[PDB]
Protein backbone atom coordinates (compact mmCIF):
# COMPACT_ATOMS: atom_id res chain seq x y z
CA UNK A 1 0.00 0.00 0.00
CA UNK A 2 0.96 3.53 -0.70
CA UNK A 3 3.61 5.11 -3.35
CA UNK A 4 6.38 2.80 -2.43
CA UNK A 5 3.79 -0.51 -2.67
CA UNK A 6 5.62 -3.56 -4.29
CA UNK A 7 4.93 -5.06 -7.63
CA UNK A 8 2.73 -7.99 -6.22
CA UNK A 9 0.72 -11.50 -7.41
CA UNK A 10 -2.72 -12.20 -6.90
CA UNK A 11 -3.19 -15.57 -5.28
CA UNK A 12 -7.06 -17.16 -4.25
CA UNK A 13 -8.31 -19.99 -2.69
CA UNK A 14 -11.47 -21.52 -0.37
CA UNK A 15 -12.09 -23.37 2.42
CA UNK A 16 -15.21 -25.50 3.11
CA UNK A 17 -14.70 -27.36 6.49
CA UNK A 18 -17.19 -29.17 7.72
CA UNK A 19 -18.99 -30.57 4.67
CA UNK A 20 -18.62 -33.61 2.70
CA UNK A 21 -18.96 -32.86 -1.20
CA UNK A 22 -21.65 -34.15 -3.06
CA UNK A 23 -22.52 -35.26 -6.80
CA UNK A 24 -26.35 -36.61 -6.98
CA UNK A 25 -27.69 -39.32 -9.06
CA UNK A 26 -29.55 -37.48 -11.18
CA UNK A 27 -30.21 -36.21 -14.74
CA UNK A 28 -30.15 -32.72 -14.11
CA UNK A 29 -27.93 -32.61 -10.58
CA UNK A 30 -31.29 -31.54 -8.25
CA UNK A 31 -33.20 -33.61 -5.62
CA UNK A 32 -36.16 -33.98 -6.75
CA UNK A 33 -37.38 -36.96 -4.94
CA UNK A 34 -35.18 -39.30 -3.02
CA UNK A 35 -35.72 -42.51 -5.58
CA UNK A 36 -33.31 -40.61 -8.16
CA UNK A 37 -34.55 -40.53 -12.28
CA UNK A 38 -31.45 -42.21 -13.08
CA UNK A 39 -32.29 -44.47 -10.53
CA UNK A 40 -35.17 -45.60 -12.31
CA UNK A 41 -33.31 -45.57 -15.81
CA UNK A 42 -34.27 -48.98 -16.78
CA UNK A 43 -31.09 -48.79 -19.46
CA UNK A 44 -28.60 -49.11 -16.41
CA UNK A 45 -30.62 -51.35 -13.68
CA UNK A 46 -30.47 -55.40 -14.81
CA UNK A 47 -28.08 -55.37 -17.92
CA UNK A 48 -25.53 -54.52 -14.98
CA UNK A 49 -22.45 -51.32 -15.39
CA UNK A 50 -18.84 -51.82 -14.43
CA UNK B 1 3.82 -29.72 -11.45
CA UNK B 2 2.94 -29.73 -7.35
CA UNK B 3 3.94 -27.83 -4.03
CA UNK B 4 2.55 -24.48 -5.23
CA UNK B 5 -0.35 -25.21 -7.52
CA UNK B 6 -2.54 -25.35 -4.68
CA UNK B 7 -3.43 -21.98 -4.31
CA UNK B 8 -3.72 -20.01 -7.82
CA UNK B 9 -1.42 -17.92 -9.30
CA UNK B 10 -3.14 1.22 -20.48
CA UNK B 11 -3.60 5.00 -22.16
CA UNK B 12 -5.69 7.43 -20.53
CA UNK B 13 -8.30 7.90 -18.37
CA UNK B 14 -8.34 11.98 -18.20
CA UNK B 15 -9.68 12.85 -14.78
CA UNK B 16 -9.82 16.68 -14.33
CA UNK B 17 -10.28 18.24 -11.34
CA UNK B 18 -6.53 17.54 -9.46
CA UNK B 19 -5.03 19.03 -6.09
CA UNK B 20 -6.83 22.75 -5.96
CA UNK B 21 -8.70 24.51 -3.43
CA UNK B 22 -12.66 24.83 -3.30
CA UNK B 23 -14.53 27.58 -4.97
CA UNK B 24 -17.66 30.13 -4.23
CA UNK B 25 -20.43 32.47 -5.82
CA UNK B 26 -22.37 35.76 -5.60
CA UNK B 27 -24.66 38.08 -7.97
CA UNK B 28 -24.14 42.24 -6.81
CA UNK B 29 -22.33 42.54 -10.27
CA UNK B 30 -21.00 45.01 -12.46
CA UNK B 31 -21.03 49.17 -11.78
CA UNK B 32 -17.46 48.82 -13.93
CA UNK B 33 -18.45 49.49 -17.41
CA UNK B 34 -19.58 53.49 -16.21
CA UNK B 35 -16.19 54.35 -15.01
CA UNK B 36 -14.35 53.55 -18.37
CA UNK B 37 -16.70 56.38 -19.77
CA UNK B 38 -16.10 58.37 -15.98
CA UNK B 39 -12.38 58.32 -16.68
CA UNK B 40 -12.49 59.18 -20.54
CA UNK B 41 -15.09 62.20 -20.06
CA UNK B 42 -12.99 63.46 -17.00
CA UNK B 43 -9.47 62.72 -19.17
CA UNK B 44 -11.61 65.19 -22.15
CA UNK B 45 -12.66 67.96 -19.26
CA UNK B 46 -8.70 68.07 -18.19
CA UNK B 47 -7.45 69.52 -22.16
CA UNK B 48 -10.89 71.09 -22.47
CA UNK B 49 -9.44 73.72 -19.57
CA UNK B 50 -5.89 73.46 -20.17
CA UNK B 51 -7.27 74.65 -23.69
CA UNK B 52 -9.35 77.79 -21.48
CA UNK B 53 -5.72 78.85 -20.07
CA UNK B 54 -4.60 79.10 -23.76
CA UNK B 55 -7.57 80.63 -25.14
CA UNK B 56 -7.26 83.21 -22.29
CA UNK B 57 -3.42 83.93 -22.66
CA UNK B 58 -3.76 84.20 -26.58
CA UNK B 59 -6.09 87.65 -25.78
Amino acid sequence: IGQTAVPSVTQKKFLCDRVMWRIPFSSNFMSMGALTDLGQNMLYANSAHA
Amino acid sequence: AAAAMTATRMPSSGSSPSVPSSIIAEEKLLALLAELEALSRQLAALTQQVSELREQQQQ
